[PDB]
């Protein structure tokens, strides 16, 4: 079968032994040898038919001297080489002759002597079997000749000994010494069809038979120490790894899977690990390790198709608190750095997020990114605070609107509108103040909202709200005033002006269809409001492309009591289950509010805002719950991991000033050893200026009078900091404790 | 979603694994040459080794780290069927505390326990029993009481448990398998320690996994309402349990990724349990981040060398 060889002294040349001998050359990229490399064939030879073995003359120059054995027993020295600069030109063409004619099986040059070639020939009645030639001066004069009436099948020079040859005969497995040929060491085994000596250990030899592989050593040489599994198909090639220690490459006939075996623990058990790799999806003829490159392979199919691979695995991962994982691959480790939620909380913490004692809404801007959930919660929390201060100036707001509007009395349904708040009962103004329609105060006009919106640049939100207060000459005015900037709204101003309220007026039929072709969804609720057939409030209230705050107000002003409770209750259940931060406007900071924030944590793992929000003036009925106290602990433990210790302290200052029920305790105590109120004894003095404990006399840390918890030897806080800068021993003589360096 | 840079480290033989410290400073490596190392990063960002020695007459492949609330501790699994529990003494002398040679067959895994039950080692050994070691009196580290074992009746491959320190969660153990005989059954079974019975009884069984699992890694709780598993049998099968005497947990497989098509090496969750830094046999090891629709889709790839 065809075989593939490399160039011993070249990193970019390999030859394929086949029906003809072909030399290739590896070229770069950017015959497809690899997905990132390809072949560049240079030379062809076909002079010798019926080739039975190929071997390479491992010297620094000639570059491609190849030794080829034939079926007649004659080894022929042939070269492919390069532009000849002949240094030993006589050698090429020097075919050898055995004195009979048989098959030639194995060939091997001498790694150290570099000039002795060994040939193995099949059996003959009365002639030598193994012949040791000497290609130095058609020379049929063997320098040695061994094995009368026998047939060799494998050959390999031992690495350590300068002149020793290991050979595999038919049933003899002999190691021959080439100083006296009368003697030899031998065993009688069946694994003789191939002999290898591993490079590093150079004392363990591997040999194979049929489908079983045997392992020997040269120090015991009695019985096979290790064996392998009876694979149900014959083997074809076995070769150790010449760069990675421990790998028995293996091949079987008519297959495509190579098996690589791991042997680290070279009497108990054998350490055997096997992993199989398929370089390609076609059948495999033979392979070839690499002498220089890191753990390499090339394979050739029975067709001309070449290929390549590599040999390494079993990587391991280690993570880090700053979210940057570690590689591990043999002699190489790599680290990768940088939206992830963990990464965000780092910048939020470094920006003092959620720590304002001022305009509270300044937290959504402090968060950096723009998100509707956050840019609404802090608006919701700010409004509840301004009411609590205003009411205090003259707490149930924290319940949420669902509990506020349970007792909503009155609820007289309005008749047909009269286009042109204080008549609502106080429970409804409670919902209006939180939403932001009006300000803290009995101002019935929604002007403050209207005039703050125009200067904010939002024009539609100044129209939807305005005519929701029944102002259709201010309706055009909002669109007229904005129309000078930016521009279709002027035409909409005409359309949004007239409406007939008839039963089959042309405006109603046209508008219901002309709504859905527009983009901004406020204009949808615009047309869907005018055409609402006297109570069909099913389009405006459910277009969830609009902010919930408006929908809370608009449903409150119009819908009656029997209609309001069903709507508000059904919205929270969707709000809670889907985990929406906007539900705090409805649910509040009650037991339900804790339930909703479970879903928000469940889907995004945000413990920073879930911690700060529940701390906001909640009572001693949901702040003592197990769930909320778990989030607090995890955030504190997370901060300690990032080594942001001073930031954790500032958070506990805030927690201390808001929840006294989680106060810390004392850890220091004075326990006099004598009884000192009883023994009338003073505490010890410092070891440098010797003044006693307590006597008087920014830089006020200096006289802090620190201590040591192992050696029971203290002193003045600053005196030893000056002393410890040049030494590493306790000031007190007859004590061998290094106080500061013991911590590290 | 990363830039890959190779660290400047040199280990003699082929590396086995890297553990990591708590604050994110010091790792621990291995080799098939019986060697360990700890590299403390300098304030400038450079890495320098500080200790090394010989471990055992075999290979050590599962070195691990401990928590600073107990000082400094390490452990490892090797051929000697023992755990090398070596502490630091301060140039530092890294020798203290005895071995834990109590396993007749080879040890498979070695890991520590969450920091809310004190020190509790655990080791599962090859052909059978899993084993937990505890020591109350942490003033000298040479005492170690077993007091608890199990019988998995299979070749254990990997161990894990959830750092969930909630007062409402019973501690649980997840075990891997390695049997690949021409039959199918179970490869990952979940345990749960009791209080009155004081026994780790068997509760669940993932009856959809049959391939030779290689690693198991819980996701840190951080405050979720349910746990998360992670297997590497054939495809990064991220499971999800939810409690509803055993705790009957409804299973919901939310992950099946063919990308490796391999004998995937290892799986390791992050600090906050969102990104699944997975690995495999063939090549580059990817990530599996999260999406707005709770969708697990690969969001990064980095190759074993200079990529
Ligand atoms: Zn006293
Ligand atoms: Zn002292
Ligand atoms: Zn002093
Ligand atoms: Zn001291």
């Amino acid at each position: 079968k065809p075989d593939i060889l490399w160039a011993p002294h070249h990193v970019d040349r390999f030859v394929v032994c086949d029906s003809e001998l072909s030399l290739y050359h590896v070229e770069s990229t950017v015959l497809r040898l690899s997905e990132d490399s390809a072949a560049t064939l240079l030379s062809i030879n076909s002079d010798t038919p019926y080739m039975k073995c190929v071997a390479w003359y491992l010297n620094y120059d000639p570059e491609c001297l190849l030794a080829v054995g034939q079926a007649n027993g004659r080894v022929v020295l042939t070269s492919l080489g390069q532009d000849h600069n002949s240094k030993f030109k006589d050698l090429i063409g020097k075919e050898f002759v055995p004195k009979h004619a048989r098959q030639c099986n194995t060939l091997a040059w001498n790694p150290l002597d570099s000039n002795w070639l060994a040939a193995g020939l099949d059996k003959h009645r009365a002639d030598f079997s193994v012949l040791i030639w000497d290609i130095c001066s058609l020379v049929t004069k063997p320098l040695y000749e061994l094995g009368q009436n026998d047939a060799c099948l494998s050959l390999c020079w031992l690495p350590r000994d300068q002149k020793l040859l290991l050979a595999g005969m038919h049933r003899n497995l002999a190691i021959f010494d080439l100083r006296n040929t009368s003697q030899k060491m031998f065993v009688n085994t069946k694994a003789v069809q191939g002999v290898t000596v591993d490079p590093y250990f150079h004392d363990r030899v591997a040999s194979f038979y049929e489908g079983q592989v045997a392992i020997w050593d040269l120090r015991k040489f009695e019985k096979p120490v290790l064996t392998l599994t009876e694979q149900p198909k014959p083997l074809t090639k076995v070769a150790w790894c010449p760069t990675r220690t421990g790998l028995l490459a293996t091949l079987t006939r008519d297959s495509n899977i190579i098996r690589l075996y791991d042997m680290q623990h070279t009497e108990t058990e054998p350490t055997i690990i096997e992993r199989s790799v398929q370089p390609c999806d076609n059948y495999i003829a033979s392979f070839a390790w690499h002498p220089t490159s890191q753990n390499r392979m090339i394979v050739v199919t029975p067709n001309r198709t070449m290929s390549d691979f590599t040999v390494f695995e079993r990587i391991s991962l280690a993570w880090s608190p700053i979210t940057s994982l570690m590689w591990a691959c043999g002699r190489h480790l790599y680290e990768c750095t940088e939206k992830d939620i963990a990464t965000k909380m780092r910048l939020r913490a470094l920006s003092r997020y959620g720590l304002d004692t001022e305009q509270v809404w300044r937290n959504h801007i402090l968060a950096g990114n723009e998100d509707p959930q956050l840019k609404s919660l802090w608006y919701t929390l700010h409004f509840m605070k301004q009411y609590t201060e205003d009411m205090d100036q003259k707490s149930l707001v924290y319940a949420g609107i669902k509990s506020i509007v349970k007792s909503s009395l009155g609820m007289v349904e309005s008749s047909r509108h009269n286009w042109s708040i204080q008549n609502l009962n106080e429970e409804r103004i409670l919902a209006l103040q939180l939403c932001g329609w009006i300000k803290k105060g009995t101002d019935v006009d929604v002007g403050p909202f209207l005039n703050s919106l125009v200067q904010e640049g939002e024009w539609e939100r100044a129209a939807a709200v305005a005519l929701f207060n029944l102002d259709i000459r201010r309706a055009i005015q909002i669109l007229n005033e904005g129309a000078s900037s930016e521009l279709n709204l002027n035409v909409v101003a005409m359309a949004l002006s007239g409406y007939t309220d008839e039963k089959n007026s042309l405006w109603r039929e046209m508008c219901s269809t002309l709504r859905l072709q527009l983009n901004n969804p406020y204009l949808c609720v615009m047309f869907a409001f005018l055409t609402s057939e006297t109570g069909s409030y099913d389009g405006v209230l459910y277009e969830n492309k609009v902010a919930v705050r408006d929908r809370v107000a608009f449903a409150c002003k119009f819908l009656s009591d029997t209609q309001l409770n069903r709507y508000i209750e059904k919205l929270t259940n969707e709000m809670k289950e889907a985990g929406n931060l906007e539900g705090i406007l409805l649910t509040g900071l009650t037991k339900d509010g804790v339930d909703l924030m479970e879903s928000y944590v469940d889907r995004t793992g945000d413990v920073q805002t879930a911690s700060y929000c529940m701390l906001q003036g909640s009572p001693l009925d949901v702040l003592k719950d197990e769930r909320v106290q778990y989030w607090i602990e995890n955030y504190r433990n997370l901060l300690d991991a990032w080594r942001f210790w001073h930031k954790r302290a500032e958070f506990d200052i805030h927690r201390s000033k808001l929840d006294p029920s989680s106060k810390p305790l004392a850890q220091v105590f004075v326990s006099c050893n004598f009884c000192c109120p009883g023994c009338r004894k003073p505490l010890p003095r410092c070891a440098l200026c010797l003044i006693n404990m307590g006597t008087p006399v920014l830089a006020q840390f200096n006289n802090w009078f620190t201590w040591c918890h192992n050696c029971r030897h203290g002193g003045h806080a600053g005196h030893m900091l000056s002393w410890f800068r040049d030494h590493a021993e306790c000031p007190v003589s007859a004590c061998t404790c290094k106080c500061m360096q013991l911590d590290t | 979603m990363f830039v890959a840079r190779s660290i400047a480290a040199d280990h003699k033989d082929l590396i086995h694994d890297v553990s990591f410290d708590f604050h994110g400073r010091r790792m621990a490596t291995c080799s098939s040459d019986q060697s360990v190392k700890v590299w403390d990063k300098s304030e400038s960002g450079d890495w320098h080794c500080t200790a090394s020695w010989k471990t055992h007459s075999g290979s050590v492949w599962r070195v691990t780290w401990a928590h600073p609330e107990f000082g400094q501790v390490l452990a490892s699994c090797s051929f000697d069927r023992t755990a090398a529990v070596w502490e630091e003494i301060v140039q530092s002398h890294w020798v203290k505390r005895t071995t834990l040679v109590d396993s007749r067959t080879s040890v498979t895994d070695v890991k520590f326990a969450p920091k809310h039950m004190g020190l509790m080692l655990a080791t599962c050994s090859a052909d059978g029993i899993v084993r937990i070691y505890e020591a109350p009196d942490v003033m000298n580290l040479s005492q170690w009481s077993l007091q608890h074992e199990i019988s998995c009746k299979l070749s254990c491959s990997c161990i894990s448990w959830n750092p969930s320190s909630s007062r409402a969660h019973s501690p649980m153990i997840a075990v891997g398998s390695d049997d690949s005989s021409p039959n199918a059954m179970a490869k990952v079974q979940i345990f749960e320690y009791n209080e009155n019975t004081r026994k780790y009884a068997k509760a669940e069984t993932l009856m959809t996994v049959t391939d030779p699992v290689h690693d198991i890694a819980f996701a840190p709780n951080l405050g979720r309402s349910f746990h998360i598993l992670a297997i590497a049998t054939k495809d990064v099968r991220i499971f999800t349990l939810k409690p509803v005497g055993p705790t009957k947990f409804e299973i919901h497989i939310v992950a099946q990724f063919d990308n490796h098509n391999s004998q995937v090496w290892r799986v390791s969750w992050n600090i906050t349990g969102t990104v699944l830094a997975s690995s495999g046999d063939d090549g580059c090891v990817r990530l599996w981040k999260a999406n707005y629709m709770d969708n697990w889709k690969c969001t990064g790839i980095l190759k074993g060398n200079g990529s």
